[PDB]
């Protein structure tokens, strides 16, 4: 599963 | 301690995030306020990066 960033703050 | 390993690359999109290419070294990475980000070193530079797209070192 090519990774995603989870969101910020 | 802890250097972790890069395995999916990632483009600082923040002005505080690293940009990072897989199989290199960040050193001294530490656990943040926030969750699922690091923060560490590279080439010379602090900055936060998804603790999903790499692995620890030891």
């Amino acid at each position: 599963g090519p990774p995603l960033p989870r969101p910020r703050v | 301690m802890v250097d972790y390993i890069v395995e999916y690359d990632y483009d600082a999109v923040h002005d505080d995030e690293l940009t990072i290419r897989v199989g290199e070294i960040i050193r001294n990475v530490k656990k943040l306020q926030e969750e699922g980000w690091l923060e560490g070193e590279l080439n010379g530079r602090r900055g936060m990066f998804p603790d999903n797209f790499v692995k620890e070192i030891k």
